RNA sequence: GCUUGACUGCGAGCGUGACGGCGCGAGCAGGUGCGAAAGCAGGUCAUAGUGAUCCGGUGGUUCUGAAUGGAAGGGCCAUC
RNA sequence: UAGCGGCGAGCGAACGGGGAGCAGCCCAGAGCCUGAAUCAGUGUGUGUGUUAGUGGAAGCGUCUGGAAAGGCGCGCGAUACAGGGUGACAGCCCCGUACACAAAAAUGCACAUGCUGUGAGCUCGAUGAGUAGGGCGGGACACGUGGUAUCCUGUCUGAAUAUGGGGGGACCAUCCUCCAAGGCUAAAUACUCCUGACUGACCGAUAGUGAACCAGUACCGUGAGGGAAAGGCGAAAAGAACCCCGGCGAGGGGAGUGAAAAAGAACCUGAAACCGUGUACGUACAAGCAGUGGGAGCACGCUUAGGCGUGUGACUGCGUACCUUUUGUAUAAUGGGUCAGCGACUUAUAUUCUGUAGCAAGGUUAACCGAAUAGGGGAGCCGAAGGGAAACCGAGUCUUAACU
């Protein structure tokens, strides 16, 4: 019972080599140079999908501040306000609010306002 | 336990042990895979490095030529080198218990006689040898693809059978369990039945 | 019931292990000899009874004792055998006879194990306190 | 073929009841003026084998 | 001063060792010494003073004894 | 197992049992008697095989197609549906196959009866000497000199010879058993350079022979010796008339053949590395494992016209390959230029444990017989009893004079 192994290998580096489309050089032509530029691409993917919920929170925490301040009040107080006065609303939110709906905003920054005061 | 003749309509007796048992699936499957392990002849052979035809010299030396180490033109992990765990004959038998063998026959008979593909006659035989005659007997019967054993097998029925591939004659003597399977129904002879119950019991 | 619809037993078949066959396996790379030293190596490994150069346990402790050749020329009767001879008189032919005790043996003792439940004549063989009683108890009787 | 016995071990261990394997004592060839009669005494008897060694004995003895 | 308990067979139980081993031990049987007796004595205040197995030697022995009776050799106990 | 054994590593019987097969004779010598038994060489009939051969059943229509053996329909043979071939897969087209037959000549074999040599039967007698045995040295016996029987003999010796002698594992006695020093002998057993037939959970061109091919060749070596690579057009050569560019080239474009010519002989399929042409997008102020998360713009598709898809990826967060080996490796430690193909826990037997199946105080057979995967075969093996070094005793036994 002799197994050649030419289809199953050639099926095997081919979905690697898919995989690879859009790497530079060797990364998406060589078999060798390839798997180990899949596996580490995977390997990213994996720690960005965390990374990914803290960049955003990072850059709505910014835009939030930026609202704030141009409210008079700081991205500190505005949210220590927003708990006092009971509102939930989120920072993926506040910071859609504080770009498209600038009227909006500003009533969210006087009720923290109001409640710090 | 009676088994109705077709031909005849009379009452064959038979044992509950035989012919009305459980089907022990466990047991027929180690006995079936036996038999088929028993067909296998088990000739092959590969060469290992000590037979592949060449020299026993070091292809090059140990150090100093900057290639990897060789010690044999034979090595498997070369072209046209020996099989690292080349094959040999080997005899592919099992033992079957003799008690297992026989346990396994009457729960496969058993469950033919549960699924009606075992047929009991009082006689199955032929005029002359020819197979234009068996054929018509067994369409006379709605029998296509069928074993027939006989308590002793008749020449001009052996001769008429033997081109008709979905058939095959038996003598009592003669059954195997993969056959008992094999074939769609199993015909047997009022005579046969009887040797086969005094060969199980 | 055809060859296609017959399946072994649950349990019957474990699948033999395979080294050497990638990670995923969980024998890969070293197929489960672990890292180098003589154990790890094709061939590899001590002898039976070897403890590394200690004198074994097997040479640091005296022989005794010596065989006899009357021993393996000896064998035990049950109770329980008394009846499997033909014709209810016990000796050392009869008992080859029924398969008892093997052809060499000349010389034999009824021990009390299993039952005797038929009177028995025994004849040149030695028997034990026991079982000389649970054969006179079944109406039995031994002869030296 | 059939496995060998280590005919040494067969020569120093016996197989008991349950299966465990019985031994003579080491110290009791010679030098003996020396050792205390208690002491010879409890190596008359025979021993049995202890845990730890019971996986050596077997090995050595496979028809015990 | 009188003595041979520096006893023989055993040993509940325990300590210490990977193991081989090593250690402590009331009490039981037999026979003993000392003392008036209770009692004590199985070496020495204790902890070093030691060498496995093999091979063989010596003495003993209700064991074995290659046709049988013996014997040789082997075993077992003591010891080198 | 018993034993042997620096009692180490290891070596490893026999007795006895079950089978296959079976067969007994002659000389060491005279007599009586005829040449009776039977083995060889040389004949010649009788079969029976071998070396060429002979006959050997039964199908058409229609659909797809380059082609039908395929599909569909309706028939027929089968002691033949083994197998091979034929323009795709054929019981019925061809070659076969089952079955039935055949030899002028040579020849194997088996019996038959000649001739030639060979002599059986019977009674009486005989019964293997430099031998057995020994000493010395060595070797062989499972047995290593051991308490070492037995066998062989290089060396030195040396009996009794049937009122005798050998052996029974030191040795002696007793008893039993056999007759050395002369020889022949079928079968069961071993093997395959070679011939025929058939078979394979054997390989399918880096495999399988080293060798599918003009291979033990080319080639290497003074020589012994070493030793490759290399298979496939098509159903059929129908293997491309003729024309055109070119050197009366190479190579190509047409034409033609063909089902197909990116089947055109550098020929089935035609992967990958590697190298190009074309198009979209990006890229000449920008620093690093080259990705990943975010993300504009552009191009091209789709179209609730909201968006979506595909390609690209400005800019930006994070981010030092893989294997190995290590306390620890981006490591400036190891290994890999890349791709494709191959390349490493197997096999046999024994043994133990687990699972599972059968049968159960029983379980199971080996060789072998059997045409038999059956059935027979229970020789054996394991288990149902242990204790003791052992004799031995035995649900106990050993220890000890004897056990609380
Ligand atoms: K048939
Ligand atoms: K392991
Ligand atoms: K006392
Ligand atoms: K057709
Ligand atoms: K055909
Ligand atoms: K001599
Ligand atoms: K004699
Ligand atoms: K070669
Ligand atoms: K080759
Ligand atoms: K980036
Ligand atoms: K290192
Ligand atoms: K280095
Ligand atoms: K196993
Ligand atoms: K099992
Ligand atoms: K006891
Ligand atoms: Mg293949
Ligand atoms: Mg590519
Ligand atoms: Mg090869
Ligand atoms: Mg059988
Ligand atoms: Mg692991
Ligand atoms: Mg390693
Ligand atoms: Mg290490
Ligand atoms: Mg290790
Ligand atoms: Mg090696
Ligand atoms: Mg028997
Ligand atoms: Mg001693
Ligand atoms: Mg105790
Ligand atoms: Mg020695
Ligand atoms: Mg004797
Ligand atoms: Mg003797
Ligand atoms: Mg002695
Ligand atoms: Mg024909
Ligand atoms: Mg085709
Ligand atoms: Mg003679
Ligand atoms: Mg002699
Ligand atoms: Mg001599
Ligand atoms: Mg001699
Ligand atoms: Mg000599
Ligand atoms: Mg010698
Ligand atoms: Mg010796
Ligand atoms: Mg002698
Ligand atoms: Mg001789
Ligand atoms: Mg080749
Ligand atoms: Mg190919
Ligand atoms: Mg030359
Ligand atoms: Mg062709
Ligand atoms: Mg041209
Ligand atoms: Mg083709
Ligand atoms: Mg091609
Ligand atoms: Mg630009
Ligand atoms: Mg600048
Ligand atoms: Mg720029
Ligand atoms: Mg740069
Ligand atoms: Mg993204
Ligand atoms: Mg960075
Ligand atoms: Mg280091
Ligand atoms: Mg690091
Ligand atoms: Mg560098
Ligand atoms: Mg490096
Ligand atoms: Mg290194
Ligand atoms: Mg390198
Ligand atoms: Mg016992």
């Amino acid at each position: 019972a002799r197994v050649k192994r030419g289809v199953i290998a050639r099926a095997r580096h081919k979905k690697i080599l898919k995989q690879a489309k859009g790497y530079y050089g060797a990364r998406s032509r060589v078999y060798r140079v390839a798997f180990q530029a899949v596996i580490k691409a995977g390997q990213y993917a994996y720690r960005d999908r965390r990374q990914r919920k803290r960049q955003f929170r990072q850059l709505w925490i910014a835009r939030i501040n930026a609202a704030a301040r141009q409210n008079g009040i700081s991205y500190s107080k505005f949210i220590n306000g927003l708990k006092k006065a009971s509102v939930e609303i989120d920072r993926k939110i506040l910071a859609d609010i504080a770009v498209f709906d600038k009227v909006a905003f500003t009533a969210l920054v006087e009720k923290a306002k109001a409640a710090l005061a | 336990m009676e088994l109705v003749l077709k031909d005849a309509q009379s009452a064959l007796t038979v044992s509950e042990t035989t012919f009305g048992r459980d089907f022990n699936e466990a047991l027929v499957h180690q006995v079936v895979v036996a038999y088929a392990a028993g067909a296998r002849q088990g000739t092959r052979a590969q060469k290992t490095r000590a037979e592949v035809t060449g020299s026993g010299k070091k292809p090059w030396r140990q150090k100093g030529t900057g290639r990897a180490r060789s010690g044999s033109i034979k090595s498997p992990i070369w072209r046209s080198g020996g099989v690292t765990f080349a094959a040999r004959p080997q005899d592919h038998s099992q033992k079957v218990n003799k008690k297992m063998y026989r346990g396994a026959l009457k729960s496969i008979l058993s469950e033919l006689v549960r699924q009606d593909r075992l047929i009991v006659v009082e006689k199955f035989s032929v005029e002359a040898p020819k197979t234009k005659l068996l054929a018509q007997k067994l369409k006379d019967m709605a029998l296509e693809d069928v074993l027939i054993i006989t308590g002793e097998l008749d020449e001009n029925l052996f001769l008429a059978a033997r081109n008709l591939h979905k058939v095959d004659v038996r003598d009592a003597t003669g059954i195997d369990p993969v056959s008992l399977i094999a074939f769609d129904k199993v015909v047997m002879t009022a005579d046969a039945v009887k040797q086969v119950e005094e060969m199980l019991a | 019931m055809r060859l296609n619809t017959l399946s072994p037993a649950e349990g019957s078949k474990k699948a033999g292990k395979r080294l050497g066959r990638g990670i995923g396996s969980g024998l890969g790379k070293t197929g489960g000899r672990g890292h180098k030293g003589q154990k790890s190596r094709s061939g590899g490994g001590v002898r039976r009874g070897f403890e590394g150069g200690q004198m074994p346990l097997y040479r640091r402790l005296p022989k005794f004792g010596f065989t006899s050749r009357k021993a393996a020329i000896t064998a035990e009767i049950r109770l329980s055998d008394l009846a499997k001879v033909e014709g209810g008189v016990v000796d050392l032919n009869t008992l080859k006879a029924a398969n008892i005790i093997g052809i060499q043996i000349e010389f034999a003792k009824v021990i009390l194990a299993g039952e005797v439940t038929t009177p028995v004549t025994v004849r040149g063989l030695r028997v034990t306190k026991g079982a000389r009683a649970a054969i006179e108890a079944a109406g039995g009787k031994i002869e030296e | 073929p059939k496995i060998k016995t280590v005919r040494g071990a067969a020569k120093r261990f016996k197989k008991t009841g349950k299966g465990g394997f019985k031994h003579k004592h080491a110290n009791l060839r010679h030098i003996l003026t020396k050792k205390a009669t208690k002491r010879k005494r409890h190596l008359r008897p025979k021993a049995m084998v202890s845990k730890g060694d019971l996986g050596l004995v077997i090995a050595c003895l496979p028809y015990a």
